[PDB]
């Protein structure tokens, strides 16, 4: 079924095993570091802790144990809801520009 | 704006409350 | 009713005229209030070097005396039925308005032909005015968009008489006496010159008989023959940098010849300028303004303030823009504010052409919105076009420009014309003069 | 007071540049090829002047001369197999610097990217115009036949092939001109590559993983300079093994014989590095068609940031992208195994296949992967 | 940019600038022919076939 | 004036001005080598091949 390919491409994936959550890892275009400006500050500050220990683990070329892996069903989408939002008001301005 | 006469002076006085106003296609003004 | 009925509506402008020439027109709307001026056709640009200021001495003087009326009994009648006496005087028109309530009509005319024919012009009276107008330009010197439009008008149209400034040079009004006084009034304050504009609760039978009893004695014969004539002006593309750094902001304006009075492309060319628009630091439109200078401004925190101005006199004008902004902000507005002239020079849209059009349409309609508006409408435009333009018509000229009409008359008066830059204070990013000039054409064109 | 490693304005550039840039913690390897591609442009010119004191430029004593570096000058065949191998290592480092560039996702600095293309350009025919001046017998064929593929140019193809040539082949006057274009092209490499790094530290170097490295940054002088030493190090112990003992690993024999133009190598084949477009236009058949796939197979690179679709940046979390990267590569060293082989049944059907799937995976088959990726990923 | 640059407003500014555009192109074709000294088209024009 | 007919209609438009430009340039090629050339042979007369070769 295509939720358990889904499911396996999420453990072949790699950024669950730097305790990344999905939204750390996506490219960051104008949209994207707008979205991430207009994020509430506790969110901004996980963020960045988990970008910062994920760049470290990377250097030392480590991951974290077992456990502390992000799942699939822990994998919120905290980005998701401004990057909509953000991408509805370029597609506004564009329409305007039409 | 400085004013050193009482012509200029005249009708600086308010008399009447404050009434703030701004607006979005017209800057803001008092009263 | 849609805007079309309600335009046509519009209660007429009735204009007539008595033997002398003073043409009287009203317009009845419904309010017991009115607003009652003659128009005079003085100003600056009708004063030699000599004598400039006579006018803004006369606009003083009037409401200190007559001869009927001993001095302060003027004051004490017009403040008595409510009315607030107010007049002004541009470089072209000077006026005196009553604006009272309807019944007292009747009064009214009878105090503006006292101020208008029968001046004391007291020699006492003169000289502590005298004071007074030396205090207002030391008002006005500390009042930077003033002093930057005078410079405007002096580096603009040099050696004519509308570089001239309205108050006059601080020599002139130290020295002009009764005597310049004297023929200023009588050889400027003349039957034919003059517009007897009501608007509001007035009748204009009331406003014929009434001009008919008081304002007859105005004669319309020059003197022995001298017959002050209309000298055209040259507009002359300079520059002038009044620099003082110690002020905050940089005012800056400039502006390139424009139209005259008459000329029908004054019509396409505020649509063009509507298209620009005008910006505040305090509007909260910010970076969504539709003008695409104001959302640069608004972004970028450039400016404090640009407007753009249509300055339009009989046979030439002054078109363009001021704005007021930092030291480290004049070049990059004078890249981006001329960018959309040229712009405007070549690639006007549909869309943003309709935005202007509406523009225009709402500042027309707004600007005539209350009695003392309507006078100011009809005393202004009895002189300048020579009849009321209805608002009717100015829809159907507003319907006619579109976006080839925006680029036509913008690349026959913006592209590839020497500006009239004049700046004032921090003025150290300001572009040379070249540099301007080269910005007034565009290479991919 | 001032300090004057950030107030002397040389030593302010210097500073800027490679003294306290801030650059991500976790750089892998891969980034030092960067430098040791600079060292390698570096030891190339200091050894290019060591060569061109002792060699003239004229078809009667231009193979003899490459013969007296070797066989007199003092030190001489060190400074000539140097060079000849320092070759090698820049291509090699240029390969894996593009590589690195297609596979975390560098080539999303536009401008960085274009100049890198252009950088290209010129080292591809800096290095062609070089291998003609021995004179040897491949050097004078190769240059036939790569300007003989300018006559398919249309109208102004035989017009542009005789005035390269100065004439109507390769000559004195081409060697000549060879040689004065050989000189100056690497400083003007050297430009473009400052200009590289211009471009690139106004937006700062990227990391394996894709994501921003701002808050997680580390002075560049401490740390990358001794690790770009390490580097140099170890490319200096593969280029010096190359060099003292097997020189000619990398280098056709036939090279070591005077260009006489009446008789031709049985085989015919350009350096290594060149044989991976080589092979490409040996598979289109048409005489134009195989200039035209020779100049894509290089430009294309100039739409990797458009044909890019992934939400993701880099390719540590695309394992279907990675699979696809590999299999880019496999075909490219397919490619360059072909050039080499003659044209013969059945490398003629493996090189079409080669350059065909190199197209497919370049254009079609990662776009349509990348937006594979984001669906599993429910973006 | 399939469809952000396909509009009314741009195709109106396409309208606009295919007279500056199409003349800058005239512009650089004949400059290549005066530059190149192409025969073939100068060969056609009078007074300047007389340099051949 | 013509100055002003030749300016507000060949002047204005920098793209106008680069066509006139070339096409006053092709002209001008031409006009100034046939004039130079003229002059260098009037002033050389009977001194050069081309006014010898008929001779040989
Ligand atoms: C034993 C049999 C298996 C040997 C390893 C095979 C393999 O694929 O290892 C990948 C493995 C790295 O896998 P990865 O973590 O997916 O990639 C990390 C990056 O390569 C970056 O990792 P790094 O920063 O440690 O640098 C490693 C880099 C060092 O070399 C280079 O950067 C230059 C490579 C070309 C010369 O070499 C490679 O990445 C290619 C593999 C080299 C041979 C192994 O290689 C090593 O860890 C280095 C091994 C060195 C020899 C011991
Ligand atoms: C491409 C533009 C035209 C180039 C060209 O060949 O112009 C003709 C002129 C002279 O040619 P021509 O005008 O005598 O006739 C054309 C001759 N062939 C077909 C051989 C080109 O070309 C040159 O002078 C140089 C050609 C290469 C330019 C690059
Ligand atoms: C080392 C070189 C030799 C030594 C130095 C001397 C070099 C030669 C003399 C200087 C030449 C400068 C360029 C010529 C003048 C000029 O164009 O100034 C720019 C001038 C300066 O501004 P402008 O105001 O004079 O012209 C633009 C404004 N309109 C269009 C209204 C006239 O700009 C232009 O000319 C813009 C249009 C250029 C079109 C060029 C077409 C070329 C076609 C053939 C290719
Ligand atoms: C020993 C010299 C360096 C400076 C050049 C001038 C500046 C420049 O590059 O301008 C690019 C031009 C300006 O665009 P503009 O929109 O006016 O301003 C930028 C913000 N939008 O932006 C453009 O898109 C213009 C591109 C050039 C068009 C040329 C058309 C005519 C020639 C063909
Ligand atoms: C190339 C990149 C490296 C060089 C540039 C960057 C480093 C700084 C400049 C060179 C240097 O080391 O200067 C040392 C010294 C500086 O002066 P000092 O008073 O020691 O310190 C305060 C002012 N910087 O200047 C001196 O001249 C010190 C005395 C001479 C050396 C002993
Ligand atoms: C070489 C063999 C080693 C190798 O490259 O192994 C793959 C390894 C992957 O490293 P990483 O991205 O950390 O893996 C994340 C997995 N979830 O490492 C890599 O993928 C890094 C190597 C690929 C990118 C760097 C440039 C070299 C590419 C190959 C040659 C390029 C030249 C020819 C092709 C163009
Ligand atoms: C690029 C230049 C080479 C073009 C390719 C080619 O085949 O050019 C042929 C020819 C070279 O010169 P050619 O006529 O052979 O000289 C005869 C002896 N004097 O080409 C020519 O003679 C002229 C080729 C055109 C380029 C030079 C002339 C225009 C230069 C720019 C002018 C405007 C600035
Ligand atoms: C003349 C040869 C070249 C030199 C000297 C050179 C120099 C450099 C250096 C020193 C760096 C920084 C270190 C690094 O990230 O590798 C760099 C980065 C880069 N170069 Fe080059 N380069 C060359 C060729 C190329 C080529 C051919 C391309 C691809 C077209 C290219 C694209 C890039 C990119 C994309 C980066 C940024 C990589 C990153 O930030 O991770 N360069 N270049
Ligand atoms: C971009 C860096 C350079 C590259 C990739 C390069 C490449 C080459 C190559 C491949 C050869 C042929 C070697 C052989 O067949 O034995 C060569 C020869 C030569 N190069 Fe360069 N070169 C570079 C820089 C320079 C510079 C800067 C000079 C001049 C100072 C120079 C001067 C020479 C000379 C004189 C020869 C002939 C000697 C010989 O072939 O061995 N090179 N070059």
């Amino acid at each position: 079924w295509l939720e358990g390919i889904r499911k396996w491409y999420y453990n072949a994936a790699g950024f669950n095993k730097l305790g990344l959550m999905r939204d750390d890892t996506i490219y960051e275009d104008d949209d994207v570091k707008e979205a991430i400006r207009r994020l509430p500050e506790n969110l901004y500050n996980d963020r960045v802790f988990r970008i910062k220990r994920a760049l470290d683990l990377t250097m030392r070329q480590q991951i974290l144990p077992k456990e502390q892996w992000t799942k699939y069903e822990e994998d919120k989408f905290y980005l998701e809801p401004y990057l909509k939002e953000v991408i509805r008001e370029r597609k506004e301005r564009e329409e305007w520009a039409k | 704006r400085s004013f050193l006469c009482r012509e200029s002076l005249s009708g600086q006085a308010a008399g009447r409350p404050l009434v703030a106003s701004v607006g979005l296609n017209v800057p803001a003004s008092v009263r | 009713a849609t805007y079309a009925q309600a335009l046509q509506s519009v209660p007429e402008t009735q204009v007539s005229q008595l033997d002398n020439g003073l043409r009287v027109a009203s317009e009845q709307s419904s309010q017991p209030t009115c607003t009652v001026g003659v128009w005079i056709d003085a100003g600056s640009r009708y004063e030699n070097e000599k004598n400039n200021g006579a006018g803004y001495f006369v606009e003083h003087l009037a409401f200190k005396g007559t001869k009927n009326r001993p001095g302060s009994a003027l004051e004490k009648e017009v403040e008595s039925m409510g009315a607030h006496l107010n007049a002004y005087s541009t470089r072209e028109h000077t006026a005196y308005y009553i604006k009272a309530l309807s019944k007292d009509l009747p009064k009214a005319v009878e105090l503006l032909a006292d101020i208008v024919q029968n001046c004391s012009l007291e020699d006492s009276q003169i000289e502590k005015e005298r004071d007074v107008i030396l205090q207002e330009l030391q008002e006005n010197d500390s009042s930077m968009r003033d002093v930057v439009f005078d410079y405007l008008h002096a580096t603009a149209f040099q050696g004519t008489p509308l570089a001239q400034s309205v108050e006059g040079p601080s020599e002139n009004v130290r020295k002009l006496s009764r005597a310049d006084l004297t023929e200023y009034v009588s050889q400027h304050y003349k039957a034919p010159r003059m517009v007897l504009a009501a608007a509001g609760g007035v009748e204009h039978r009331q406003l014929l008989d009434l001009a008919q009893k008081h304002f007859s004695s105005l004669s319309g014969t020059y003197v022995e023959d001298a017959v002050p004539a209309f000298t055209p002006c040259r507009f002359t593309g300079s520059e002038i940098r009044h620099r003082d750094d110690a002020l905050p902001l940089a005012h800056v304006a400039i502006a390139v010849e424009g139209p005259g009075w008459a000329n029908p492309d004054n019509v396409p060319l505020q649509v063009a300028n509507a298209i620009i628009g005008h910006y505040d630091s305090t509007y909260g439109g910010g970076t969504h303004m539709s003008s695409t200078l104001a959302s640069v401004a608004a972004t970028r925190k450039l400016c404090q303030s640009f407007q753009t101005f249509n300055i339009c006199y009989a046979e030439t004008g002054l078109l363009g823009a001021h704005f007021v902004c930092d030291n480290m902000s004049i070049d990059d507005m004078m890249f981006f504010l001329q960018g959309q002239w040229m712009r405007l020079c070549t690639s006007a849209t549909e869309s943003e052409v309709v935005r202007g059009k509406n523009i225009l349409r709402n500042a027309l309609v707004s600007h005539l919105d209350g009695t003392t508006p309507v006078c100011e409408d009809i005393g202004r435009s009895l002189l300048t076009y020579g009849r009321r333009i209805p608002l009717a018509e100015w829809e159907s000229r507003i319907a006619e420009v579109d976006a080839s009409v925006v680029r036509e008359v913008c690349s026959k008066y913006f592209y590839d014309q020497c500006p009239a830059v004049a700046g004032l204070g921090p003025i150290e990013q300001l572009p040379d003069y070249n540099r301007i000039r080269s910005g007034m054409f565009w290479l991919r064109f | 007071m001032t300090n004057i490693r950030k107030s002397h304005p040389l030593m302010k550039i210097i500073n800027n540049a490679f003294i306290d840039l801030p650059a991500p913690s976790n750089i892998s390897s891969w980034w030092n090829f960067g430098s040791l591609l600079g060292i390698c442009l570096i030891l190339q010119i200091l050894t290019g002047l060591f060569l061109a004191m002792h060699y003239t430029s004229d078809t009667t004593t231009a193979f003899s001369s490459v013969t007296h570096i070797c066989r007199d000058v003092n030190y001489g065949w060190v400074i000539r197999y140097l060079h000849a191998n320092g070759a090698s290592m820049f291509f090699i480092c240029l390969f894996i610097h593009v590589g690195r560039g297609l596979y975390y996702g560098s080539y999303m600095f536009l401008e960085t990217w274009n100049i890198g293309v252009v950088l290209l350009f010129t080292v591809m025919a800096t290095a062609f115009m070089g291998y003609v001046l021995p004179w040897g017998q491949m050097s004078f064929w190769g240059a036939t036949v790569i300007t003989n593929l300018l006559s398919a140019i249309p109208y102004i193809g035989t017009d542009l092939v005789e005035w390269i040539w100065g004439g109507f082949s390769v000559d004195k006057a081409t060697l000549t001109r060879f040689f004065a274009f050989h000189f100056i092209l690497p400083f003007i490499i050297t430009a473009l590559a400052a200009v590289h790094l211009l471009f690139l530290h106004e937006t700062g170097s990227n990391n394996p993983t894709g994501i921003s490295s701002d808050m997680d940054k580390i002075p560049f002088h401490p740390y990358y300079t001794i690790k770009d030493i390490l580097g140099a190090l170890f490319m200096m112990l593969i280029l010096l093994i190359l060099v003292l003992f097997s020189p000619d690993l990398l280098g056709d024999p036939d090279n070591y014989t005077p260009a006489n133009p009446l008789n031709t190598p049985p085989h015919i084949k350009p350096e290594w590095y060149f044989l991976f477009a080589y092979a490409i236009l040996r598979s289109i058949p048409n005489k134009l068609g195989g200039v035209l796939a020779l100049v894509a197979s290089i430009l294309i690179l100039i739409l990797m940031p458009m044909l890019h679709t992934s939400k993701q940046r880099s390719m540590m979390f695309r394992p279907l992208s990675q699979c696809l990267f590999w299999m880019l590569v496999a075909d490219l060293i397919t490619l360059t195994w072909i050039g080499g082989q003659p044209v013969e049944h059945p490398f003629i059907i493996i090189g079409q296949l080669a350059s065909i799937l190199y197209f497919l995976i370049i254009l079609v088959l990662m776009p349509i992967t990348s937006i594979i990726e984001n669906n599993l990923l429910k973006w | 940019m399939l469809s952000r640059f396909l509009g009314p407003r741009y195709r109106e500014l396409a309208r606009n600038w295919i007279p500056t555009a199409s003349m800058w192109g005239a512009v650089g074709a004949v400059g290549l022919v005066w530059a190149t000294d192409w025969r073939l088209i100068l060969d056609w024009v009078p007074y300047i076939n007389g340099k051949f | 004036t013509l100055t002003a007919r030749l300016y507000s209609l060949l002047f204005r438009r920098t793209s106008t001005f680069a066509l006139t430009i070339a096409v006053g340039a092709l002209f001008f090629e031409r006009a100034f080598d046939q004039g130079a050339d003229a002059i260098y042979e009037h002033i050389n007369q009977g001194k050069l091949w081309k006014h010898i070769k008929h001779k040989y």
